[PDB]
């Protein structure tokens, strides 16, 4: 179809073929914003919480 | 007694601050859109 | 006194599952707001292209 | 026959390893005479290469 | 490896310390692990410090106390604990001295 | 014992303090150590923890105090003479596309309209 | 280099002590390396009709 | 000294050059984002070509002359010798033609664009585009050989490494007990050996077909272009797995220091990053999904290369674990590699997005791939390379980098190229194709959003051009005053400032026991560990 202008998404689905893509596109990030859910997650809670922490859990 | 309100007060302005960071590293093309159209 | 043990598996199991429920709340949304979202629109549509007989 | 012979010439010499061999006098100025112009040569042809002049 | 075994371990270490390097050097490991140390083992974490003859190195032990005890009404119990063996050596803490 | 006047404010005064004398301090206090404690006066009890365990040379922060400051102002004015130079080298360009200038853009959409283009969603296609 | 690990000879460069000032020739390094695009732009419109 | 066989001071002048390769191979990205900017030819006039020249002169220099040099070249050569306890390298002779035949690997390449012609092929240089029946001039002929240098120089330099580690280490240090550094470049090296003449003789056969016809890949002869799709990309696979693998060993050498605190599993990072090496030789079809392979050969790839995220999460989440408990100290070497672990693992998740078969047919040589293999590159190959710059400079030039001043390089660096790559994610899953100097009107969005960000780290690098400077002249002026940081480890909670001069560096390698700047001999003993 056509592009559109600051767009972000897929261009319309006119094909199963085509549809079937736009079920696995979002059934893959559904599973990839757990996984960054967790990074940004994991990285604010050791950046923040364990840069104030003098004594090393060196063990 | 102690990690029921002490972990706690270290947590709720946590969340509160990082949603903030996600919605400038990620959420920043959800301002450029929205301030020219044209 | 007290023997107190575990400030840091207290901050692993807290640690770990409130990103899991942080990962939640980020793509329970994107599933439903934004997939289900887009669906309803599309199957809106070719509900109104089989209406033509 | 020579291994012990050039072993004291090699051996103590204070000088350059590829200046260390008796026959090496005439290893070197014949050698640097292919190496000054396999390395001009084909970069002078360069601004030759650049208008088209080919041949 | 259980609570009791840290502190018949380290309140052994203790006495052999014969130096101001190796009082350092233990109290860090004895504060740098996963658990909290009893007050049987930090007893002989001021005496330590008491045969090396220097004092800001027993007012950090009660300052490594604050902020490893993870609770101010688990701290406050802790130290009226200690409070008999912490008036005969007359060691102060970093928030009475005002530095 | 150990007079009022050399470690009174041992705390702006450690630093721009000569070596010499510097050491000859921390030779004084290392004799009244060998004492029975709270015998040493506060000034010279307080002044023996700046040496072991203030903040100076080692243990110095990683930044100064005004100095988290002169990250953000570097940041902040990083992103303006990036653009202040993009402007120099826009007006410095090609003349543009003939198919932008939002009267292209319009007729472009009722061709589209009338062909349904993208039905559900937007087929805008105007971005003077 | 092969001996004289001071500090500031173990870099083939030469910093203080020179003639002529080190920002001449530690910017006339990295600009001229910044340059060479921008002299490809140059030799290749000239020859193809542009400008 | 120009030819010294010391390979400390061959180890500096591959950082000489890998930064005159950086300002070129970023100054061509200058001009290829400039053209981006609008729609229509704006700066290059109505010239298409010089537009696939630069972008193949861009992608190589960043590639073969940037993260190659350095990474292997700038740090493999100073550190290798060094850790491990050998005086210098194993065979120093050729350590001499391993960097000096990469100036002429230059010679052999900014001549390949001032001929008449311009090698307008790209970086994959495709047979049938580069023919000569497509390609007529000798510019091509020189972009085929550049890669045969650089090839054969990071060839030799890692039969250095195989028989450096195996017999040229100190007493104590037994197989298990390495640094990780040595174990990224070691386990490299066994990838650098199995993959780099399969791509000579991939280039070769592109060079008999071309002067001497011998229709390898001509389709007249039923020479196959697809034959070369798995013979290049054979090669292509293991070698963007030979931009990080050194990558993941400064990372676990700055985050576990920054962090007084041993590196999490550090027997589980050796066997993981070795899998990724092994098993990184299996998947090499998985950028040519759509070319026509069969149904059930997509149908193992796209199980296949899913695998590789197998020892990658291993490899990250004992990153998240070698500092959850201990001390933080952001100085800049922990800020790169604290936001290597955000940005290298957002592409991550577009790699196993791009990596199934059922929907790479709707992602190939779109914009979406190029949001995706930078974020691993610059994002994960440079912010391993500035955290291991920051980590060893003063350590190895004797002189300190302005701290203060280092901050502000990497921020233009992160939110800095961020707004590049992250807006390349839109314009390729609407479908935008690759190396095209004009573009349809709606795509005239982001591509001046990411038009913006390319002035915004290309200021930070004339900043960064600088910090070079500050810490040549006056670096020496920085340790004694309050600009840098001196003490990379700061002292414990109990430990007194006046017995920390004495036992000042508690480091796990000897990279820092030794001199700032290290000695020309800096190992006449045998010296032992453990
Ligand atoms: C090492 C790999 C590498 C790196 C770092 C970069 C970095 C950049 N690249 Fe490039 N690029 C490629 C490899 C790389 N690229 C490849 C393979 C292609 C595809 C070509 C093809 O297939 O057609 C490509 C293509 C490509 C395109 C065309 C897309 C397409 O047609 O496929 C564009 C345009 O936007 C682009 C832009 C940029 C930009 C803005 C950067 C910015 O990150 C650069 C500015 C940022 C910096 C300031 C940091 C780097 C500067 C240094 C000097 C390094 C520092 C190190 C030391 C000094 C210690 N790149
Ligand atoms: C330089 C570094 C680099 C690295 C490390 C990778 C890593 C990966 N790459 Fe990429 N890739 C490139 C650089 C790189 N790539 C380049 C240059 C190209 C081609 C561009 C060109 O042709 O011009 C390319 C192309 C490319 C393609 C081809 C697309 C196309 O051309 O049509 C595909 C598709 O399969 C792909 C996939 C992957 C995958 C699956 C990984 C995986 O290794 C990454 C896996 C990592 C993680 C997933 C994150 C960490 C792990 C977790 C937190 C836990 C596990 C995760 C979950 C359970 C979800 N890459
Ligand atoms: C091809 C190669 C090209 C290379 C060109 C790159 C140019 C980059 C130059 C960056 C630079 O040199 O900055 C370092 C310099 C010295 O800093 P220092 O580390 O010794 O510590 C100082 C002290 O700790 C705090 O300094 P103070 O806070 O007292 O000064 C305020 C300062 C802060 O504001 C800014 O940084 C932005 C303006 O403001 C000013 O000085 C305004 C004066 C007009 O700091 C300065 O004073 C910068 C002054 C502005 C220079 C022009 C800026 C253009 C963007
Ligand atoms: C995050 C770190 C900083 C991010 C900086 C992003 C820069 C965005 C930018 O440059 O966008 C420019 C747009 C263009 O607007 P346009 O709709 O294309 O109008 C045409 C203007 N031309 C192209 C003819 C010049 O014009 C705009 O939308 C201007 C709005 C400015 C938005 C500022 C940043 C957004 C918030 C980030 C937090
Ligand atoms: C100082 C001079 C100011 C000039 C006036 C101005 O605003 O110009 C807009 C410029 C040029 O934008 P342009 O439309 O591409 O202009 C060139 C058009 N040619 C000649 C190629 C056909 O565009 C720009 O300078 C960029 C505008 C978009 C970015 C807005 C600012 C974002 C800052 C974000 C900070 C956070
Ligand atoms: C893992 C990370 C890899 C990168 C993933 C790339 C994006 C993946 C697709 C998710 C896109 C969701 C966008 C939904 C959407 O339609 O919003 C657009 C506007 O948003 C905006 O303009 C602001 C965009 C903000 C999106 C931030 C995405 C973060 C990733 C998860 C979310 C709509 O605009 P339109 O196209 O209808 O406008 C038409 C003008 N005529
Ligand atoms: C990063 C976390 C996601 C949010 C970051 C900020 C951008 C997202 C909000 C702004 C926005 O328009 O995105 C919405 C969806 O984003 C998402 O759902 C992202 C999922 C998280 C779509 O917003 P919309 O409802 O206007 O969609 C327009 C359809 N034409
Ligand atoms: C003052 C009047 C003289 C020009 C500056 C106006 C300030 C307001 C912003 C408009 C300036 C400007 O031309 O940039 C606009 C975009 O805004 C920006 O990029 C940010 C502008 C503020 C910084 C262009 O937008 P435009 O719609 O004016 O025209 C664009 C071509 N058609
Ligand atoms: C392919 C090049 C050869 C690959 C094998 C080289 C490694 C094994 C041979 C070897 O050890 O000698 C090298 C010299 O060969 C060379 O340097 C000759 C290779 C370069 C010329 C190739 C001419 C082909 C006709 C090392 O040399 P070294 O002096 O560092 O070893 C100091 C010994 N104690
Ligand atoms: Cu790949």
């Amino acid at each position: 179809d056509v592009p559109t202008p600051y767009a972000c998404y897929f261009q319309d689905s006119a094909t199963p073929n085509q549809e079937g893509i736009l079920e696995l596109h979002d059934n893959i990030m559904f599973y990839l914003l757990v996984i960054l859910g967790l990074v940004s997650w994991m990285l604010y809670t050791i950046v923040m919480t364990y840069s104030k922490n003098p004594i090393a859990y060196k063990y | 007694e102690s990690w029921v309100i002490t972990e706690g007060r270290r947590l709720i302005p946590e969340i509160f601050q990082w949603s903030a960071v996600l919605s400038v590293c990620l959420g920043w093309p959800g301002a450029v859109y929205f301030f020219s159209k044209a | 006194i007290a023997p107190i043990t575990g400030t840091i598996k207290r901050r692993v199991i807290m640690d770990i599952v409130l990103g899991f429920s942080l990962g939640g709340v980020m793509a329970s949304y994107w599933w439903w707001g934004f997939h289900m979202d887009k669906i309803n629109k599309r199957e809106k549509f070719y509900a109104e292209l089989a209406e033509r007989k | 026959n020579k291994v012990i012979q050039l072993q004291k010439i090699f051996q103590s010499s204070t000088k350059p390893l590829w200046w260390r061999h008796p026959r090496s006098a005439l290893y070197l100025y014949p050698f640097y005479a292919i190496f000054a112009v396999a390395v001009v040569t084909p970069l002078l042809y360069i601004p030759n290469a650049i208008r088209g002049i080919k041949a | 490896e259980t609570f009791e075994e840290f502190t018949a371990r380290y309140e052994k270490e203790f006495d052999e310390a014969y130096d101001l390097f190796e009082v350092q050097r233990v109290l860090n490991n004895c504060f740098s692990y996963d658990l909290v140390p009893a007050p049987a083992v930090i007893e002989k974490a001021l005496r330590a410090a008491r045969r090396v003859n220097d004092l800001p190195t027993a007012i950090r032990v009660f300052e490594a106390l604050k902020y490893k005890v993870e609770n101010e009404d688990q701290y406050k119990a802790y130290l009226d604990e200690l409070k008999d063996v912490r008036q005969e050596l007359g060691v102060p803490l970093k928030e009475e001295l005002f530095p | 014992a150990l007079s009022n006047a050399a470690v009174m404010d041992l705390q702006s005064r450690w630093e721009n303090m000569p070596s010499t004398e510097q050491q000859d301090i921390v030779s004084k206090l290392s004799e009244r150590q060998k004492l029975p404690w709270a015998q040493l006066t506060e000034p010279e009890k307080q002044a023996v923890w700046y040496i072991s365990y203030g903040e100076w040379g080692p243990r110095r922060p990683v930044l100064n105090k005004g100095d988290s400051s002169f990250i953000a102002k570097g940041v902040a004015a990083g992103l303006l003479f990036s653009v202040g130079l993009f402007a120099v080298v826009r007006m410095a360009g090609g003349q543009d596309a003939k198919t932008m200038n939002k009267e292209w853009q319009l007729k472009s959409d009722e061709y589209l309209k009338s062909k349904n283009a993208n039905p559900w969603g937007g087929y805008s296609q105007v971005q003077s | 280099v092969h001996f004289k690990d001071g500090v500031y000879e173990n870099i083939p460069f030469k910093v203080k002590g020179r003639k002529t000032p080190y920002a001449l020739s530690h910017f006339g390094f990295f600009a001229i390396g910044f340059a060479v695009p921008f002299v490809a732009c140059y030799v290749q419109l000239k020859k193809s009709g542009a400008f | 000294w120009l030819y010294s066989t010391n390979a400390k001071d061959i180890a500096v002048l591959y950082f000489m050059l890998a930064i005159f390769s950086g300002m070129a191979g970023t100054a061509m990205s200058l001009i290829i984002r400039l053209e981006l900017a609008a729609p229509g030819s704006q700066y290059l006039h109505g010239n298409s070509q010089l537009f696939n020249v630069l972008v193949v002169g861009h992608a190589v220099l960043m590639i073969f002359f940037l993260v190659m040099p350095a990474l292997i070249g700038g740090f493999g050569n100073y550190l290798l010798p060094l850790m491990i306890g050998a005086t210098d390298t194993a065979f120093p002779r050729i350590n001499n033609i391993a960097f000096w035949v990469l100036p002429m690997g230059l010679v052999c390449l900014v001549t390949s664009t001032l001929v008449e012609s311009g090698a307008g092929t790209g970086w994959t240089v495709y047979p049938p585009l580069s023919s000569i029946q497509a390609h007529s001039g000798p510019s091509v002929d020189l972009a085929i050989f550049a890669l045969h240098l650089t090839s054969i120089s990071s060839l030799l330099g890692a039969i250095n490494f195989i028989v450096t580690t195996l017999n040229m280490r100190t007493n104590g240090m037994t197989m298990h007990k390495l640094p990780l550094f040595v174990w990224s470049i070691f386990i490299t090296a066994f990838l650098l050996l199995l993959s780099l003449p399969v791509l000579s003789a991939g280039i070769t056969m592109l060079l008999l077909d071309r002067n001497f016809n011998t229709s390898f890949f001509e389709v007249s002869g039923g020479g196959d272009p697809i034959l070369y799709e798995h013979l290049f990309w054979f090669f292509g696979h293991p070698e963007v797995y030979i931009l990080i693998i050194p990558g993941f060993g400064i990372i676990s050498h700055v985050v576990s220091t920054y962090s007084k605190k041993p590196v999490f599993g550090e027997i589980s990072m050796v066997y993981a990053m070795a899998s990724i090496g092994l098993l990184g030789f299996l998947v090499w079809s998985h950028h040519m999904y759509i070319v026509g392979l069969d149904a059930d050969t997509r149908a193992y790839f796209t199980s296949a290369t899913m695998i590789i995220a197998i020892p990658t999460g291993i490899k990250i989440f004992s990153w998240l674990a070698t500092i959850h408990g201990g001390s933080i100290r952001l100085a800049t070497p922990m800020l790169y590699a604290i936001a290597f672990l955000f940005l290298f693992t957002m592409g991550g998740l577009t790699g196993v997005a791009l990596a199934n078969a059922s929907l790479d047919v709707a992602f190939h040589d779109t914009y979406y791939v190029v949001g995706h293999f930078h974020y691993v590159l610059s994002m994960g190959a440079i912010f391993s390379l500035f955290a291991g710059y920051y980590y060893w400079s003063p350590q190895i030039l004797g002189l300190n980098y302005n701290e203060k001043l280092a901050q502000i390089q990497f921020w233009l660096i992160f939110i800095g190229a961020n707004v590049i790559f992250f807006p390349m994610h839109f314009l390729g899953i609407n479908g935008m194709p690759r190396r095209i100097p004009d573009y349809p009107d709606a795509f005239a969005g982001w591509n001046y959003v990411a038009s913006i960000g390319s002035f915004i780290a290309t200021l930070s690098l004339f900043l960064f051009i600088y910090i070079l400077y500050d810490q040549l002249v006056n670096g020496l002026n920085n340790k004694v005053n309050n600009k840098s940081v001196i003490y990379n480890k700061a002292p414990d909670f109990v430990e007194s400032n006046t017995i920390f001069n004495l036992n000042t560096v508690k480091s796990s390698s000897i990279e820092f026991l030794l001199t700032s700047p290290p000695a020309v001999h800096s190992f006449n003993t045998p010296a032992v560990q453990s």
